[PDB]
C-alpha cells in the first residue's frame, strides 16, 4: 500500500503559495498530513476522511488543506513563513488503525531569494598511487558555490546509479563562515576495485539536483535565474 | 508531551548490543509502534506491539511493551553500521481510524565501525575536465583518527565518513581537503593528529 | 420532538393543614434538555428535589421533580414545564384529589 | 427474576459541548449514578458494589472512566466521517446489561439509539445495525468492528463481568429487593370517582371499585407513577351518575398486606 508525495523537495520565498501534494492508489478513505521539526515528534496539521471532508489537526495555524479527490490530499500555504520550514509527511489508511506514510517532502522558506545559486560539479580521477597501493580506485566528487543547502549528490555508472562504495558528507560546509548567507560546499566519494576504474568502457557520473527557483518565481538580478535543476561532471575508465 | 523516549541520544562500536527506551502518559495505549528512520528519509516500520505484555522480534531488532506501566524498550543486537539513524516511538490510542498516533522525539543512534586493516594514506586527485585544479584524499585511517578543520581560512576540509564496498566486506573511513589560493597534500593535514605510519606517495 | 406529559400528585393523603411531599412525574419526551418548576400561587417554590433523570424501553426521558408543601383551603399549586417541544410553557394544576 | 439496566444519554449540541450521564437499575431499583460532573461512578444503595473486592471495583470503574472519555471523542470524530450527511444536535443512548434466570442462566443486551431510535445492537462479536437502521450507518460500524480490543472487551463485559456482577448484587441487595410497604389509599371525585393507592411496594397491586361482592368492570387504571421514596403510586378511576355513589367501595390487594384487604366505602 504505496504514497507519494510531490514535490519531494522545495525552495520558497515568504509570502509565496506553496502546496504540498499527496497522492494514494490504495482507496484509502482518510489521509493524514503531519509536520516533523527537530526535538519533537511528528505533528498532525491536518486530516480527512475523503473526499471534500478536510479537519484541522493540532497544529492547523497557516495551513489550509483540500481533497478533491479519494487519490489526492493537499496541503495548502497561503502566506508562507520561515517558521514553516521542515519536513513534511502525508499517509493514508483505511477503517484500521495503520496509517501508511509517503517518504516525506522538505521545505524550506527563505525571507528572501537574492543569494540562491547553483552549484558547480568537479569530479577528481583516482590516484595511480592508490591504485597501486591498495588495488582500489577512489573518485571524489565536488558540489561548489550553491545556496541554499537542498542539494541531493548521487553517484551513477553506465546510467545506473550505485549506493555501494559510496559516502557523501551528512552536511554541507559553508564557504564564508563569516558571511550571513554563505554558499556551500558539499563532497563525495565513490569507491571501486581498480580493474573496475581501469576498464574503459565503465562511465562515472556524479549528479547534483539543485533546488532553487521555479519557472514562476520572479528574477529581477542580471545573472542567469538559480532555477532548480541538475549539474553533474562525468569520466571514463582507462588503463 | 505524552511519548518519552531516553537516551536522547547514544553513540556505540559495531558488533555491540543496546537498548532504547520509550515511556508514555497516553490514555488509552492500544499499540506501540517502533520507527526507524536514516538522516533524510522515511519511517521505516519495525515492529508494532498490541498485548498487555508483549514481546516481538525482526531479525536483530527485538522489543517489549508492558501497558501497565507504559514502559516500551527496544534492543537492537550487534549493530551495524546501517542502524545509525533515528528511532521513533509511537502510540496510537484506539484500535481503529479514529485514533491518534502520540509520537515520540526519537533517539539518535550512532555506530562507529570496526575498521580491520588500516592503511592511512594522502593521495593527490586530479579533476577530468581542468586537471591543474586538485583535492587531496586522506583515507584509510581507523576510527580513533580524528579530522580537524584547517588552520587557513581560504583551505576547505570535510569531516570524516566511512563508505562501504559491499561485496568486498570492506569498510574505510577518508576526508577531503582542497584550496586554490602552494597548497599541496604533505601540508594539508598539518592541523590534525594523523598517525605516524602514514603513505605520502612519490 | 414529541409533546412532555405531566402528573401532579402527593405522596400522602392530603389534609388541609398537614406536611406533605408533592410529586410532579414528567415523561415521554426527547430530547432531554428540561426546565421543570413546581409553583406556589404562581411563584417558584426554592427547595425543589429531582431526581435523575432517565429513560424507558421506548427511549423517551422521564424525570420525577418533588417538594415539602402544606396544603390549605387557599394555596394552588402547579408545575411548569418548558421545553422545545411546546410554543408556551405547559402549566398542570393540582387539582386537590391527587 | 430480575433485570441489570445501564441506561446511558449523552447529548452532542455542537462540536464542543456534549455530556453523557448514566443510571443503573436493578428491577426498578437504583444501584448507581454517575453524572458529567463527577470523575466517578456513584452507589445510590449500601449494596451497590455487590460482592466485588474494592481492587476488582477500582478496575471496573478505571475501565468505564477511560470508555466515558474514549466514547465522546469518537461520536465527535464519526460525525466528522459522515458529515455534511449526518449534523449536531445528536443524542446517543445505550441501553446495556443482563436478565437473570434461575440456574445459572443469562441474556445480556446492548443496544445503542440515535436521535431515540434504535439502530445498533452489539451481538455475538461484533456490532450490527438492526433492522430499519440507516444504510449510512455500515461506515461506523465498519470502523468500531475494526477495533479488536473493544470488541474482546464488550464480549468479556457482556458475557462474565456482567452476570457475575449481578449475581452478587442480588445477594447483597436481597433485604431492599423484597422489602414489603403498605399501600394508603384514599377518596375522591370529579361524575368521576377517584380510588388513591400510594406508598406500596413491589408493584404488583390490583384495584378496583366495588358495590359489595361485584367488580364495576367500568374501573380504568392509571400508569404507575413512581414517588420520590422507591415506593409506587397509581389510580383507579370510575364514572357514575350522580345520586348512584351511594354503595361504592374501592378494594385494594396488594403483598404486603398479608391477607386483609384496604376498603373504603364512599
Ligand atoms: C460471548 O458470547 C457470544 C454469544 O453470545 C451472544 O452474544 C453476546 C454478546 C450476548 O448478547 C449474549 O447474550 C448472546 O447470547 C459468543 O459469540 C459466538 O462466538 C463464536 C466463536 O467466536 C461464533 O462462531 C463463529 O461463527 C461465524 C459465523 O457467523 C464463523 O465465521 C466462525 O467459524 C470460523 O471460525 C471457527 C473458529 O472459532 C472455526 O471453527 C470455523 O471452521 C470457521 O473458520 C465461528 O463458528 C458465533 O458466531 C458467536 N455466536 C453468536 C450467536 O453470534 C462470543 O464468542 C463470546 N465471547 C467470549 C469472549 O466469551
Ligand atoms: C455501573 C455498574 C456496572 C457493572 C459492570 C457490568 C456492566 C455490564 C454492562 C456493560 C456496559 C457496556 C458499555 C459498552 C461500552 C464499553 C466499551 C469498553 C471498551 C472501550 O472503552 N473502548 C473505547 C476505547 O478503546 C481503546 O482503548 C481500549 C483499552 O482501553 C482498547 O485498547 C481499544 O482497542 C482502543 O480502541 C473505544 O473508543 C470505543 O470505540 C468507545 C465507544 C464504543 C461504543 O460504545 N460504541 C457504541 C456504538 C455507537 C453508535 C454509532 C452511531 C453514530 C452516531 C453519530 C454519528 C455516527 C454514528
Ligand atoms: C454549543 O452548544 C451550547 C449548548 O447548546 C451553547 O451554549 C454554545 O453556544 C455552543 N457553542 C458553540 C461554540 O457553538
Ligand atoms: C462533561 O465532562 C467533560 C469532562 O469530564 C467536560 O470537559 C465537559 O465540559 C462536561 N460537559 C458539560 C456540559 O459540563
Ligand atoms: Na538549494
Ligand atoms: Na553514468
Ligand atoms: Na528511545
Ligand atoms: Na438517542
Amino acid at each position: 500500500a504505496a504514497v507519494t508525495q510531490s514535490p519531494r523537495n522545495k525552495v520558497a520565498v515568504t509570502g509565496g503559495k506553496v502546496t504540498l501534494s499527496c497522492n494514494q492508489t490504495n482507496n484509502h478513505n482518510n489521509m493524514y498530513w503531519y509536520r516533523q521539526d527537530t526535538g519533537h515528534g511528528l505533528r498532525l496539521i491536518h486530516y480527512s476522511y475523503g473526499a471534500g471532508s478536510t479537519e484541522k489537526g493540532d497544529i492547523p495555524d497557516g495551513y489550509k488543506a483540500s481533497r478533491p479527490s479519494q487519490e489526492n490530499f493537499s496541503l495548502i500555504l497561503e502566506l508562507a513563513t520561515p517558521s514553516q520550514t521542515s519536513v513534511y509527511f502525508c499517509a493514508s489508511g483505511d477503517e484500521g488503525y495503520t496509517q501508511y506514510f509517503g517518504p516525506g517532502t522538505r521545505l524550506l522558506v527563505l525571507e528572501d531569494l537574492r543569494n540562491v545559486t547553483p552549484p558547480k560539479v568537479s569530479l577528481f580521477e583516482p590516484s595511480k598511487a592508490e591504485i597501486s597501493h591498495t588495488q582500489k580506485a577512489t573518485l571524489v566528487c565536488l558540489a561548489t558555490g550553491f545556496y541554499p543547502d537542498h542539494v541531493e549528490l548521487s553517484w551513477w555508472v553506465n546510467g545506473k546509479e550505485v549506493h555501494s562504495g559510496v559516502c557523501t558528507d551528512p552536511q554541507p560546509l559553508k564557504e564564508q563562515p563569516a558571511l550571513n548567507d554563505s554558499r556551500y560546499s558539499l563532497s563525495s566519494r565513490l569507491r571501486v576495485s581498480a580493474t573496475f576504474w581501469q576498464n574503459p568502457r565503465n562511465h562515472f557520473r556524479c549528479q547534483v539536483q539543485f533546488y532553487g527557483l521555479s519557472e514562476n518565481d520572479e528574477w529581477t538580478q542580471d545573472r542567469a535565474k538559480p532555477v532548480t535543476q541538475i549539474v553533474s561532471a562525468e569520466a571514463w575508465g582507462r588503463a | 508531551t505524552q511519548v518519552e523516549q531516553s537516551p536522547q541520544s547514544l553513540v556505540v562500536r559495531q558488533g555491540e548490543n543496546c537498548v532504547l527506551q520509550c515511556n508514555y502518559s497516553v490514555t488509552p495505549d492500544n499499540h506501540l509502534r517502533w520507527f526507524k528512520q536514516d538522516t533524510g528519509k522515511g519511517l521505516v516500520s519495525l515492529t508494532v506491539l498490541v498485548d498487555q505484555k508483549d514481546k516481538t522480534s525482526n531479525g536483530r531488532y527485538s522489543a517489549t511493551l508492558d501497558k501497565d506501566a507504559k514502559h516500551s524498550t527496544l534492543h537492537i543486537t550487534a549493530t551495524l553500521l546501517d542502524d545509525t539513524a533515528t528511532y521513533i516511538c509511537v502510540v496510537g490510542d484506539r484500535g481503529s481510524a479514529l485514533g491518534r498516533l502520540h509520537f515520540g522525539a526519537g533517539t539518535q543512534l550512532i555506530v562507529i565501525p570496526d575498521i580491520q586493516n588500516p592503511d592511512p594514506a594522502v593521495y593527490q586527485l586530479r579533476d577530468s575536465k581542468s586537471s591543474d585544479k586538485s583535492v587531496c584524499l586522506f583515507t584509510d585511517f581507523d576510527s580513533q583518527t580524528n579530522v580537524s578543520q584547517s588552520k587557513d581560512s581560504d583551505v576547505y576540509i570535510t569531516d570524516k565518513c566511512v563508505l562501504d564496498m559491499r561485496s568486498m566486506d570492506f569498510k574505510s573511513n577518508s576526508a577531503v581537503a582542497w584550496s586554490n589560493k602552494d597548497f599541496a597534500c604533505a601540508n594539508a593535514f598539518n592541523n590534525s593528529i594523523i598517525p605516524e605510519d602514514t603513505f605520502f606517495p612519490s | 420532538q414529541k409533546t412532555p406529559q405531566i402528573q401532579v400528585y402527593s405522596r400522602h393523603p392530603p389534609e388541609n393543614g398537614k406536611p406533605n411531599i408533592l410529586n410532579c412525574y414528567v415523561t415521554q419526551f426527547h430530547p432531554p434538555h428540561i426546565e421543570i418548576q413546581m409553583l406556589k400561587n404562581g411563584k417558584k417554590i426554592p427547595k425543589v428535589e429531582m431526581s435523575d433523570m432517565s429513560f424507558s424501553k421506548d427511549w423517551s426521558f422521564y424525570i420525577l421533580a418533588h417538594t415539602e408543601f402544606t396544603p390549605t383551603e387557599t394555596d394552588t399549586y402547579a408545575c411548569r414545564v418548558k421545553h422545545a417541544s411546546m410554543a408556551e410553557p405547559k402549566t398542570v394544576y393540582w387539582d386537590r384529589d391527587m | 427474576n430480575y433485570t441489570f439496566r445501564c441506561l446511558q444519554m449523552s447529548s452532542f449540541a455542537n462540536r464542543s459541548w456534549s455530556r453523557t450521564d448514566s443510571v443503573v437499575w436493578l428491577g426498578d431499583l437504583q444501584t448507581h449514578r454517575w453524572s458529567n460532573d463527577s470523575a466517578t461512578i456513584s452507589f445510590t444503595k449500601p449494596w451497590s458494589q455487590g460482592k466485588l473486592s474494592n481492587q476488582q471495583w477500582e478496575k471496573l470503574q478505571h475501565m468505564f472512566q477511560v470508555y466515558r472519555v474514549s466514547f465522546t471523542r469518537d461520536i465527535q470524530e464519526l460525525v466528522k466521517m459522515m458529515s455534511p450527511k449526518e449534523d449536531y444536535p445528536i443524542e446517543i443512548q445505550l441501553s446495556a446489561g443482563c436478565e437473570m434466570y434461575p440456574g445459572n442462566a443469562s441474556e445480556s443486551f446492548l443496544h445503542v439509539a440515535f436521535q431515540g431510535k434504535y439502530v445498533v445492537r452489539f451481538w455475538g462479536t461484533s456490532w450490527q445495525t438492526v433492522p430499519g437502521a440507516p444504510s449510512w450507518l455500515d461506515l461506523p460500524i465498519k470502523v468500531l468492528n475494526a477495533d479488536q480490543g473493544t470488541s474482546a472487551t464488550v464480549q468479556m463485559l457482556l458475557n462474565d463481568t456482567c452476570p457475575l456482577f449481578v449475581r452478587g448484587l442480588l445477594e447483597a441487595g436481597k433485604s431492599d429487593l423484597e422489602k414489603q410497604e403498605k399501600p394508603v389509599a384514599w377518596l375522591s371525585s370529579v361524575r368521576q370517582l377517584v380510588c388513591h393507592v400510594s406508598g406500596f411496594y413491589p408493584k404488583p397491586v390490583w384495584v378496583m371499585w366495588m358495590r359489595g361482592d361485584q367488580e364495576q368492570q367500568g374501573t380504568h387504571r392509571g400508569d404507575f407513577l413512581p414517588n420520590a421514596d422507591e415506593t409506587w403510586y397509581l389510580q383507579a378511576t370510575l364514572d357514575v351518575e350522580a345520586g348512584e355513589e351511594a354503595g361504592l367501595a374501592c378494594r385494594v390487594k396488594h403483598s404486603s398486606l398479608g391477607g386483609q384487604d384496604i376498603i373504603l366505602y364512599w
